């Protein structure tokens, strides 16, 4: 699968 | 390079040596006052992040300008060079030092100088050779996760399998009976139950060793120096080979050469040249930072312990099993051999100069150089494996080219005119220029390993389109910079620039900047001699710089191709527009004091700064109704106010028995001034951060309270509501408020020790970062009873509120968690970066033997001790959010040097 | 020393100089449409309805829509340059379509005023292009209105929202921030645009790959039915329902080979171009399909409830094509309406699960007319058409009676994102927690309770505005109370 | 390296890299062409031959009229080559001729690809002889292997 | 037809080079350019930008090393309708094409 | 070597054709030289041949 | 055209 349960997205790098 | 007004740091050769890592900048962590460097991935292909003093801008980039031997290179190039070639590194952190440069000197510059052999009259020849391994620092994350049948009963009880079912029904055959899968593959049809069990609710398996390994690292060097009348040469050859600790393949290896040369032709002309080059294979593991069922650190925690990827011999199998799967999922080694990769970069660096001194004072100097790097890379999907979608193969071939060439020729006329009226007037120009390039081709349908040429592919619906990318820029800058003297105590110097760049429009590309500063020698004037105070200097400066590192075409109103049919082309609208885009302009004010005591064997410096970014370059987020995502715009402003301090000592306890010490510290506070569309705050969506005109750049969540011991539900403090502090249970969007932490850590710096004896040495360098917070995104999964219930979870979900159990603080099973404060962790840390232990062989052991005359022995170690505040592998590898991370590494080295 | 550098690949925006330029920008718009009014984008409003339940294979990809996890559905999605998905993405791609179309529609109008065209034949073709742009302008605003403005039948809302539409931008103007306009404003705009184009598009469709007059009437009919204008809905449907034959099938196998063929199926009124190398795509969200050699194997993240299976008579062709008994090899059903079109395979032997973007098929215009006729009292032309559609599909319907119109529209439009909007006009609450799961799939498709209830008039049947336009523009009235 | 008087140990190595890169277009829209659609071809060559040759020569006299030299070392040449090419057609404007902006059907091509490699491993020896200052005699002997043969 | 198919074509080159040495160490060094243009009107040409640094040194009375490094950047374009018979091209053209 | 390459017929499977003849016994071409020579110089080693 | 009238083929280069 590919469990994107939350995955809050990086905003700084 | 440095001026006497400005602030400057210098690192010696000694700190840039061995360090079993391709990333040289890893050695400067907590080593310069105000130089915050962090490496966010334990991948040998990785390059560290650097911000000098503050974070400069909100859109445009903040890394310092990297300059090696006069020409601007890049951390990627610098990693193909050999560090034993590096003489010193200078960090130019104020604005008077960086006043001849012109591209992004707003973030300081970092200046590397390569060795040139001392002239002498004989010759030196040194040989280095070290070996070591990479391991992994943190194991604590998997010290408290449910076991094999520990989480079965967790799954059964929450009825994730079935409505009413018993633990044995759920295994007895529901998944122990997906041996029906293995019996459809001819390989494993009669090795299921023989040599290979892929499900087993008894001996649960070790997923960490299944996904991470101890990986060897090896390097060695040979180098010659020497010189003669007026001519010098340095020369080295060496190799490097570091292999990544992730079982998912990653590695870096270079073969290095360098020949440095300079010569006085006559008393009117003198020339030089230093040439470098390498051959390097970099392969980067890149399922990291993404959530995939059985891969990465996220995998070592979430994969259930009743899934077993080993054969009966404790060796890794070719494939494991989930439940409900179609195709067995392949392990990371077998995946690697079914899916090969290689790159080869051919790096070349030529640098020459010519000094001409006609009449006493002026020194005309022309300099040029070129940087060529052709890389070439191949990748295949291997035909015929049983565990694939089709049995047809494919191959992809890419071809990159990068060619940046620079000129920088000055003309400096220094001359005195008194005895107490010294002066220098310098002034020249620069011209950088760049051209890039990529080419790619793909072919599919291959039916045999031996017949996989790119032109032996299928012909129809199997054809692809090529790849193609083209990039180019340029910079044209003129400068001038004078220094002034009066007696031997007072110094005044003033400089001025003019920068043009191709990144901006035809009516907006130029911009003038100027520096002014001065130094007062308080010891050579007002205190001429002393008994305890060696030296004492007060200096101060102020200047305007300029930042330009964005993209090469970010200002035009452009159309691209969008094809509909196959019988004519179509055009769509591609980029917004901005004719008025121009330079982001910064300004610094530095005031500093330096001093030395006992006998210039106890030193320290203190500087205070104010850095103001005006006319800023933000990638302004646009409202979606506009149709685009972003557009760069001169918009906003920002402030970084701080102070740094360094000090070195010498506690030497004998006469041959030395003892050394040094420490470092900086604190920077950030503050935003103007934003975009007239706003006072702007939340970055789905990130947990906010740009409020208020103070720095801080986290943006909902304060988490706990659970209601009465209902078992979840609570949240309500922003702005007090009791004569309010709690609610229905999460609302408007429950989110600026928390008073800060993304960019505010305190940076380290400290090092030093010791000795008769030969024997021990050195220790520490570094820290405090005030750094991160969102453990992995705990979104391992710590909830609301979803993703296939995955293993923290043991704590065995106490969730029920009715028969009610004296805990883990909520009732049915609810999913939010990105609040149960996820903000204190990712602060102190690391013991290196720990050497050398032993230079006794000088008296090379008596009759006129062949040698030198030796040493190593026993190093890097990142061997770390102070965990964070609850998840490595607190450095992240910043903002901490995902499926690639931890940093621990190394055990052992070197040997032979000198003659 | 000249130093301006422009990019290879791109060109500058300019006003339209020549017929040929006009025609090209026109394809780019139809090119953009294929990645907008696209089956992958409507799989969200499909899953949120009362038909599915989540299996043990889901990794929280569907459960937020299937189980009404409101804490996720508030912000949901992405629309950067790495991803474009979910509610945020739906919001984005349609606004892009309105904006890029606004640029086409206006620049072509400008080209006509300046008399840039050459002869009468260019100028005529120009005008018909302009009319096509007006249909797509209209499609974009309505597709945004369907998900982001409340139905006229909602209980609690945010103070100020209950009669509002979307930010209505009728010109290329990417540098605009304003407030939402009224429902009455957007619906007159959608509707005028559709009518201004029908007076100009030619009576007979010219290509199935471009907006035609037959598309326009079918779209307006679709919109009226959502509004409830059951009278006007039927009168536009009539204009086209008879021009497209239904599929002529003798058994299930014969049905599948025609329904799955974009090039043969004579029910398709407008679709976006497709080859195996341009315009195909996988849409494997609902079926979990994956090729295994020259076979096909399944592992879905959602299977329908038992009662969805029970709408279909066993001899109905759709109970092996629209849904198919392929879960756990043969023990349960999944929704297989988007399996493949074999014309897009790379190699004939081998499945690649690629399909095309379809924009309107005639089965919907039948079910629009039956339902409008039932409301306006026209039982003649209401079993004429309801029995015809039901019989050509294998199981003719017993009674014609709106309770049978409801089950039959559901039977035909599964997987196409119409059940949520329908169960709001039919005043149907969720009741997800009450339905029974397929008994063949135990241990696989299990019962998962709600995370928020959905009784009638609940605000969350409408989606919340994406936090990019909330954050960037505090003059925008949001929809949810929370 | 000269350890002891007569012998002169000498190791030698070198490398030859040559990456070439080449572009060619058929310009779209000229009136005197077959079609008015353009096209572009991009090639990428690589050649990398590297050699080693390290000897060990021990000259020394033994009379006044008995000079002699004995030389002997080895070689190892080795080569790897490479070509890559891609083609695209159907272009309708000078400014939009990137290789990935091509037509998609019957317009697609197949890539180009060629691979070549060989090697040589040879050992030699070669002596010179003297007698007084008038007569010279020298005799040598080789052994060559090549990858071009079975 | 001869002037229609062949032209007088310019050729240009230049060089700068430094040499010298000292105790037991020597160096050669040069930089230079070359640009020859083919006389055929059918385009043909050759041009290189040359660099060279040669070096050798006696380290002690037991070891002695050297190194000579070269490199260039070259554009070669070759006219290749020659050696083939085509109606109005090449020397074959200057003779056969009707006047 | 005795080699086979690809010759594709259709677009849905590959085909093989025969490409080169063969010769396992291929080896070096071997030459041999006999040189006999005389050199001289006159006047004051300012006239050579 | 492409007048291959004779065109005797080179055997030595
Ligand atoms: C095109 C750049 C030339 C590359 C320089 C090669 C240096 C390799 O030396 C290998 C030494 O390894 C032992
Ligand atoms: C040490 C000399 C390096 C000087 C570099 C200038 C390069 C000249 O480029 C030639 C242009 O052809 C492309």
């Amino acid at each position: 699968a590919s469990t994107t349960g939350g995955n809050s997205q990086r905003g700084s790098g | 390079l440095s001026t006497v007004s400005g602030s400057v740091a210098k690192v010696s050769s000694e700190k840039l040596a061995e360090k079993p890592v391709a990333n040289i900048m890893d050695a400067l962590q907590g080593q310069v006052a105000g130089m915050q460097v962090m490496t966010t991935s334990g991948d040998p292909t990785a390059v560290a992040s650097v911000e000098i003093h503050g974070t400069g801008s909100l859109g445009a980039s903040s890394a310092p300008l990297y300059i090696v031997d006069g020409m601007q290179t890049s951390l990627d190039v610098v990693a193909t060079m050999n560090p034993n070639d590096f003489e010193s590194m200078s960090v130019l952190k104020d604005a008077s030092a960086t006043s001849i440069y012109g591209a992004r000197a707003a973030n300081g510059v970092v200046f590397i100088q390569t060795k040139k052999g001392k002239m002498s009259e004989r010759g030196r020849i040194t040989f280095n050779a070290s070996y070591g391994i990479s391991q992994i620092l943190n194991t604590k994350p998997l010290d408290n996760m449910m076991t094999g049948d520990e989480l079965l009963d967790f799954q059964v009880k929450a009825g994730f399998w079935g409505n009413n079912q018993t633990v044995q029904k759920v295994k007895d055959m529901i998944l122990a009976g997906a041996e029906d899968l293995y019996g459809n593959y001819d390989s494993l049809k009669d090795e299921y139950g023989k040599t290979l069990f892929p499900v087993d609710f008894n001996h649960d398996a070790d997923w960490l060793k299944a996904l991470f390994k101890t990986a060897p690292t090896s390097q060695g060097d040979i180098s010659f120096s020497g010189g003669s009348q007026g001519t010098s040469y340095y020369a080295s050859i060496g190799y490097f080979d570091q292999e990544g600790m992730a079982r998912e393949p990653a590695n870096f290896k270079r073969y290095s050469g360098r020949l440095n040369f300079e010569s006085r032709i006559n008393e009117w002309l003198k020339v030089g040249a230093n040439l470098s080059g390498a051959i390097a294979n970099r392969r980067s593991a890149d399922y990291f930072g993404k959530y995939y069922m059985g891969s990465g650190t996220f995998g070592v925690l979430t994969m259930p312990r009743y899934y077993n990827p080993f054969d009966v011999n404790g060796d890794l199998a070719d494939v494991y099993y989930m439940y409900g799967a179609t195709r067995p999922s392949m392990t990371e080694p077998y995946f690697a051999k079914m899916r090969p990769f290689s790159s080869e970069s051919h790096q070349a660096n030529v640098n020459g100069f010519a000094q001409i001194t006609p009449i006493k004072g002026l020194t005309l100097k022309a300099q040029a150089g070129v940087d060529i790097t052709n890389t070439r890379t191949s990748s295949k999907r291997m035909p015929n494996n049983p565990y694939d979608s089709t049995p047809l193969g494919e191959r992809r071939e890419r071809a990159y080219r990068d060619v940046s060439k620079s000129f920088t020729n000055t003309a400096e006329y220094k001359f005195s005119i008194d005895e107490k009226h010294d002066l220098t007037a310098l002034m020249g120009h620069e011209y950088i220029e760049y051209e890039g390039d990529v080419i790619g081709a793909s072919s599919k349908g291959f039916e045999s390993d031996k017949l996989m040429l790119l032109s032996q592919g299928k012909t129809g619906n199997s054809l692809s389109l090529p790849e193609h990318r083209v990039a180019e820029y340029a910079y044209l800058s003129f400068f001038s910079r004078f220094n002034y003297g009066f007696d031997k105590w007072m110094y005044i110097d003033f400089s001025v620039r003019n920068d043009q760049s191709s990144r901006f429009g035809s009516n907006n590309r130029s911009a003038w900047f100027y520096s002014v500063g001065g130094m007062f020698d308080i010891y050579n004037k007002f205190i001429q001699e002393s008994n305890w105070l060696s030296d004492l200097r007060l200096k101060m400066s102020y200047g305007t710089t300029g930042n330009s590192e964005i993209g090469n075409y970010n200002h035009q109103a452009l159309v691209t191709v969008n094809n509909y049919t196959e019988d004519a082309m179509g055009l769509s609208i591609s980029t917004a527009g901005n004719p008025d885009l121009s330079w982001e302009k910064q300004s610094q004010f530095n005031f500093g004091l330096a001093a030395g005591a006992f006998n210039n064997r106890l030193s320290a410096e203190v500087d205070f700064y104010v850095r103001t970014t005006n006319d800023m370059l933000i990638d302004v987020p646009m409202p979606y109704i506009s149709g685009f995502f972003s557009q760069y715009q001169n918009v906003g402003s920002m402030k970084n106010t701080g102070v740094d301090l360094s000090l070195k000592g010498t506690i030497y306890q004998n006469k041959d028995w030395n003892v050394y010490a040094s420490a470092n510290f900086n604190y920077n506070r950030q503050e935003i001034t103007k934003l975009f569309f007239g706003l006072n705050k702007y939340m970055l969506p789905n990130t947990g951060t906010i740009w409020e005109i208020g103070y720095p750049n801080s986290f943006y969540m909902a304060e988490y309270a706990g659970i209601d011991k009465k209902t078992g539900k979840q609570l949240w403090y309500v922003p702005g509501q007090v009791d004569a502090k309010v709690t609610t249970s229905q999460y609302s969007a408007d429950l989110e408020t600026r928390i008073d932490k800060s993304v960019t850590p505010p305190i940076t710096g380290g400290f090092s020790l030093g010791a000795s004896w008769k030969g024997l040495s021990l050195d220790a360098d520490f570094a820290y970062i405090v005030g750094k917070w991160m969102i453990n995104n992995d705990r979104y999964f391992t710590e909830n009873g609301g979803g993703l219930m296939q995955l293993n979870k923290d043991k704590m979900l065995l106490n969730a509120w029920t009715e028969d159990n009610k004296e805990t603080d883990v909520p009732k099973l049915g609810q999913s968690p939010q990105f609040d404060t149960h996820l903000l962790e204190n990712a602060s840390f102190l690391r013991l970066k290196n720990l050497k232990l050398t032993y230079v062989l006794p000088n008296s052991l090379f008596a009759g033997q006129n062949v040698i005359g030198g030796a040493r022995v190593y026993l190093m170690a890097r990142n061997l001790l770390t102070v965990t505040k964070y609850k998840g592998f490595d607190p450095e590898a992240g910043g903002n959010v901490g995902k499926n991370q690639y931890p940093n590494s621990k190394q055990y080295v052992a070197g040997i040097q032979l000198s003659f | 020393c000249e130093l301006d550098r422009d990019p290879e690949g791109k060109d500058f925006q300019q006003p339209y100089t020549s017929f040929v330029q006009t025609k090209q920008n026109r394809d780019g718009l139809y090119a953009l449409l294929r990645n907008t009014e696209n089956p992958r984008m409507h799989f969200y409003q499909e899953l949120q309805s009362d038909m599915y339940c989540t299996t043990i294979t889901d990794g929280n990809s569907l459960a937020p829509f299937v189980n009404w996890d409101l804490g996720i559905l508030n912000d949901h999605g992405r629309a950067d340059e790495d991803e474009v998905s979910g509610i945020a993405g739906y919001y984005f791609v349609y606004n892009r379509l309105n904006q890029q179309a606004n640029a086409f529609v206006n620049n072509t109008e400008a080209a006509l005023q300046n008399q840039v065209y050459k002869n009468s034949t260019e100028i005529a073709n120009a005008k018909s292009f302009l009319a096509e742009g007006k249909v797509l302008q209209a499609l974009a605003i309505w597709r945004l209105m369907d998900r982001f403005s409340f139905h006229e039948s909602v209980t609690e809302v945010n103070s100020g929202a209950k009669d509002l539409g979307v930010i209505l931008l009728k010109e290329y103007n990417p540098g605009y921030i304003g407030p939402r306009a009224t429902k009455a404003q957007c619906y007159d705009y959608i509707l005028s645009r559709l009518s201004e184009a029908i007076e100009v598009l030619p009576e007979n469709r010219e290509s199935v790959l471009y907006v035609s007059r037959d598309y326009a009437y079918a779209l307006r009919a679709r919109i009226y039915l959502a509004l409830g204008e059951y009278g006007k809905a039927a009168a536009d449907a009539k204009m086209v329902v008879d021009k497209y034959p239904l599929i002529g099938a003798a058994d299930a196998s014969e049905f599948e080979n025609i329904y799955r063929s974009d090039a043969n199926n004579p029910e398709i009124i407008f679709r976006g171009f497709a080859s195996a190398t341009l315009g195909s795509f996988t849409a494997t969200t609902l079926n979990g399909a994956a090729p295994a050699g020259k076979d096909i194997k399944y592992n879905p993240s959602a299977v329908p409830f038992q009662w969805v299976v029970d709408l279909y008579e066993n001899e109905d062709f759709r109970k092996s094509v629209y849904i198919a008994k392929v879960v756990k090899k043969d023990k349960g059903y999944l929704v297989n309406k988007f399996l493949e079109d074999k014309a897009y395979r790379d190699v004939q032997d081998k499945p690649n699960l690629k399909v095309g973007a379809r924009y309107f098929s005639v089965a919907e215009v039948y079910l629009i007319l039956v339902e409008s006729a039932l409301q306006t009292g026209d039982t003649p032309t209401a079993e004429k058409y309801l029995k015809a559609l039901s019989k050509a599909r294998g199981a003719e319907v017993s009674v014609v009676n709106m309770e049978a119109l409801q089950a039959e529209r559901t039977r035909e439009l599964i997987g196409e994102g119409s059940r949520l909007r329908d169960m709001v006009r039919w005043s149907i609450p969720n009741n997800h927690d009450a339905f029974e799961t397929q008994p063949g799939l135990e241990g696989f498709a299990n019962t998962t309770p709600l995370k928020a209830q959905a009784p009638v008039g609940f605000y969350a049947y409408t989606w919340e505005f994406p936090q990019r336009d909330r954050q960037t523009n505090p003059q925008l009235i949001k929809n949810w109370p929370i």
